[PDB]
Protein backbone atom coordinates (compact mmCIF):
# COMPACT_ATOMS: atom_id res chain seq x y z
CA UNK A 1 0.00 0.00 0.00
CA UNK A 2 2.53 2.25 1.46
CA UNK A 3 4.69 3.39 3.97
CA UNK A 4 3.66 2.75 7.34
CA UNK A 5 2.73 5.79 9.17
CA UNK A 6 2.71 4.34 12.63
CA UNK A 7 5.55 2.12 14.02
CA UNK A 8 3.60 0.26 15.95
CA UNK A 9 1.85 -1.60 12.85
CA UNK A 10 5.24 -1.49 11.02
CA UNK A 11 7.02 -3.90 13.92
CA UNK A 12 4.01 -5.24 13.85
CA UNK A 13 4.13 -6.28 10.54
CA UNK A 14 7.83 -6.79 10.78
CA UNK A 15 7.41 -9.63 13.57
CA UNK A 16 4.84 -11.51 11.91
CA UNK A 17 6.82 -11.40 8.54
CA UNK A 18 9.54 -12.77 10.73
CA UNK A 19 7.67 -15.41 12.21
CA UNK A 20 8.89 -14.10 15.91
CA UNK A 21 6.26 -13.96 19.00
CA UNK A 22 7.20 -11.36 21.83
CA UNK A 23 8.45 -12.86 25.16
CA UNK A 24 5.45 -10.92 26.68
CA UNK A 25 2.64 -9.63 24.88
CA UNK A 26 1.42 -7.48 21.48
CA UNK A 27 0.12 -4.79 23.73
CA UNK A 28 3.02 -4.45 26.19
CA UNK A 29 5.31 -4.25 22.71
CA UNK A 30 3.12 -1.87 21.40
CA UNK A 31 2.47 0.42 24.58
CA UNK A 32 6.32 0.69 24.20
CA UNK A 33 6.90 1.82 20.68
CA UNK A 34 4.54 4.78 21.73
CA UNK A 35 7.05 6.48 24.20
CA UNK A 36 7.51 10.14 22.48
CA UNK A 37 10.99 9.61 21.82
CA UNK A 38 11.00 6.48 19.88
CA UNK A 39 7.75 7.96 17.72
CA UNK A 40 9.16 11.31 17.32
CA UNK A 41 12.47 9.82 16.05
CA UNK A 42 10.55 7.25 13.75
CA UNK A 43 8.51 10.95 12.48
CA UNK A 44 12.03 12.53 11.52
CA UNK A 45 13.88 9.29 10.02
CA UNK A 46 10.73 9.25 7.29
CA UNK A 47 10.45 12.78 6.75
CA UNK A 48 14.36 12.60 6.10
CA UNK A 49 14.23 9.92 3.76
CA UNK A 50 11.02 11.37 1.72
CA UNK A 51 12.59 14.44 1.44
CA UNK A 52 15.78 12.86 -0.07
CA UNK A 53 14.48 10.96 -2.51
CA UNK A 54 12.27 13.85 -3.68
CA UNK A 55 15.09 15.27 -4.21
CA UNK A 56 15.38 14.55 -7.99
CA UNK B 1 22.06 7.92 17.27
CA UNK B 2 19.14 7.02 15.19
CA UNK B 3 15.27 5.38 15.25
CA UNK B 4 16.80 1.79 14.51
CA UNK B 5 19.04 1.88 17.68
CA UNK B 6 15.37 3.57 19.89
CA UNK B 7 13.66 0.52 18.20
CA UNK B 8 16.34 -1.87 19.16
CA UNK B 9 16.13 -1.23 22.70
CA UNK B 10 12.63 -1.54 23.01
CA UNK B 11 12.33 -5.07 20.81
CA UNK B 12 15.17 -6.43 23.21
CA UNK B 13 12.60 -6.14 25.97
CA UNK B 14 10.00 -8.16 23.95
CA UNK B 15 11.71 -10.60 21.81
CA UNK B 16 14.15 -13.13 22.45
CA UNK B 17 18.22 -11.52 21.14
CA UNK B 18 17.53 -14.30 17.66
CA UNK B 19 14.19 -12.93 17.29
CA UNK B 20 15.03 -8.99 18.17
CA UNK B 21 17.81 -9.41 15.27
CA UNK B 22 15.35 -10.81 12.70
CA UNK B 23 12.82 -8.32 13.38
CA UNK B 24 14.86 -5.33 13.46
CA UNK B 25 16.34 -6.78 9.77
CA UNK B 26 12.74 -7.09 8.48
CA UNK B 27 11.56 -4.05 9.42
CA UNK B 28 14.74 -2.12 8.08
CA UNK B 29 13.90 -4.03 4.77
CA UNK B 30 10.12 -3.37 4.51
CA UNK B 31 11.07 0.25 5.29
CA UNK B 32 13.82 0.35 2.46
CA UNK B 33 10.81 -1.01 -0.36
CA UNK B 34 8.55 0.98 1.02
CA UNK B 35 10.30 4.02 0.56
CA UNK B 36 11.61 2.95 -2.90
CA UNK B 37 7.73 2.38 -3.91
CA UNK B 38 7.41 6.06 -3.62
CA UNK B 39 5.28 7.82 -6.17
CA UNK B 40 5.32 11.36 -7.04
CA UNK B 41 1.62 10.54 -7.05
CA UNK B 42 1.75 9.23 -3.24
CA UNK B 43 3.75 12.26 -1.61
CA UNK B 44 0.99 14.92 -3.62
CA UNK B 45 -1.88 12.40 -1.60
CA UNK B 46 0.30 12.51 1.39
CA UNK B 47 -0.12 16.63 1.32
CA UNK B 48 -3.96 16.49 1.06
CA UNK B 49 -4.24 14.14 4.37
CA UNK B 50 -2.87 16.55 7.07
CA UNK B 51 -2.98 19.80 5.92
C1 LIG C 1 8.15 16.60 1.34
C2 LIG C 1 6.73 17.17 1.40
C3 LIG C 1 6.79 18.69 1.21
C4 LIG C 1 7.28 19.12 -0.17
C5 LIG C 1 7.94 20.49 -0.12
O1 LIG C 1 7.41 21.43 0.45
N1 LIG C 1 9.13 20.61 -0.71
C6 LIG C 1 9.40 20.00 -2.00
C7 LIG C 1 10.17 20.96 -2.91
C8 LIG C 1 10.22 20.47 -4.36
N2 LIG C 1 10.84 21.49 -5.21
C9 LIG C 1 10.10 22.76 -5.07
C10 LIG C 1 12.23 21.70 -4.79
C11 LIG C 1 10.81 21.06 -6.61
C12 LIG C 1 11.47 22.13 -7.48
C13 LIG C 1 10.84 22.17 -8.87
S1 LIG C 1 10.59 23.75 -9.30
O2 LIG C 1 9.16 23.95 -9.64
O3 LIG C 1 10.96 24.64 -8.18
O4 LIG C 1 11.42 24.08 -10.48
C14 LIG C 1 5.92 16.89 2.67
C15 LIG C 1 4.43 17.14 2.38
C16 LIG C 1 3.64 16.26 3.35
C17 LIG C 1 4.71 15.73 4.29
C18 LIG C 1 4.36 14.49 5.10
C19 LIG C 1 3.04 14.70 5.85
O5 LIG C 1 3.05 15.98 6.48
C20 LIG C 1 2.78 13.59 6.88
C21 LIG C 1 3.99 13.31 7.78
C22 LIG C 1 4.20 14.44 8.80
C23 LIG C 1 5.38 14.14 9.72
O6 LIG C 1 5.61 15.25 10.60
C24 LIG C 1 6.64 13.92 8.89
C25 LIG C 1 6.45 12.80 7.87
C26 LIG C 1 5.25 13.03 6.96
C27 LIG C 1 5.02 11.78 6.13
C28 LIG C 1 5.53 14.23 6.04
C29 LIG C 1 6.83 14.05 5.25
C30 LIG C 1 7.13 15.20 4.28
O7 LIG C 1 7.54 16.37 5.00
C31 LIG C 1 5.93 15.53 3.40
C32 LIG C 1 5.66 14.38 2.44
Amino acid sequence: EGPQLLLSEAVSRAAKAAGARPLTSPESLSRDLEAPEVQESYRQQLRSDIQKRLQE
Amino acid sequence: GSVWQLISKVLARHFSAADASRVLEQLQRDYERSLSRLTLDDIERLASRFL
